[PDB]
């Protein structure tokens, strides 16, 4: 428990960043990806 | 490939940014030293009479 | 070589300012104006 | 039904922010463990 442990929040941050970048390449837009990225909390709410 | 990314400049940026991000995260975990293991390994047998 | 085939061409097509036909920066003001005239002159020396 | 939602637009953006705050609350509220205790068809009794 002491040395290392809680590294999940950083990996979730990296996950969403890389997904946004990959979406940006797919659509060739910095803005359009947000239309997909805004759906994430609509899924997480159900799990919780 | 050049003509592909000439029309797709955001794609070109994405590839570069992902490479840079991967590199940034690597620097945090990468160990630091003067040299790597350049010295050949040794084994010593110690006995007493 | 990957950066030069992917990123560099994309930036050249979007970021580079148009250069007029015949312009070699010989008409620039200050140091860069002097250096361009020096180099253009040095190129003629070399080719000859 | 979707046709009527797009006429409103701004209304459902406020509902979205409540879901994000609702999601944020449940996540903070939810206790955290590693792996649940499983019934393995066996257990031990300590006598001291
Ligand atoms: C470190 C990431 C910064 C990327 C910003 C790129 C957008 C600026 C415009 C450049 N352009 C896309 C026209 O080549
Ligand atoms: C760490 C990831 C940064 C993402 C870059 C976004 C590009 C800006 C668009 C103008
Ligand atoms: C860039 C080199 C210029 C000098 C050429 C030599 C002429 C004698």
């Amino acid at each position: 428990e002491r040395l290392s442990g809680n590294q999940a929040p950083s990996l979730y941050a990296i996950s969403l960043i890389v997904v946004f970048l990959c979406l940006a390449a797919l659509y060739e837009s910095w803005s359009i990806p947000f239309s997909v990225m805004l759906v994430v909390p609509l899924g997480v709410i159900g799990a919780l | 490939m050049p003509n592909f990314f000439i029309d797709r400049p955001i794609f070109a940026w994405v590839i570069a940014i992902i490479i840079m991000l991967a590199g940034g995260l690597a620097i945090l975990k990468l160990p630091v030293a003067q040299y790597p293991t350049i010295a050949p390994p040794a084994v010593t047998i110690s006995a007493s009479y | 070589v990957l950066v030069a085939l992917i990123l560099t061409p994309a930036l050249c097509a979007t970021m580079l300012k148009p250069i007029a036909k015949g312009d070699h920066g010989e008409g620039k003001k200050g140091f860069f104006g002097w250096f361009n005239r020096m180099f253009e002159k040095s190129t003629h020396h070399y080719t000859d | 039904s979707v046709g009527g939602i797009l006429r409103s637009t701004g209304r459902y953006l406020v509902l979205y922010l409540i879901i994000v705050v609702g999601m944020a609350y449940l996540f903070v509220r939810l206790p955290s463990s590693f792996l649940p205790d499983e019934d393995q068809g066996v257990f031990m009794t300590m006598v001291q």
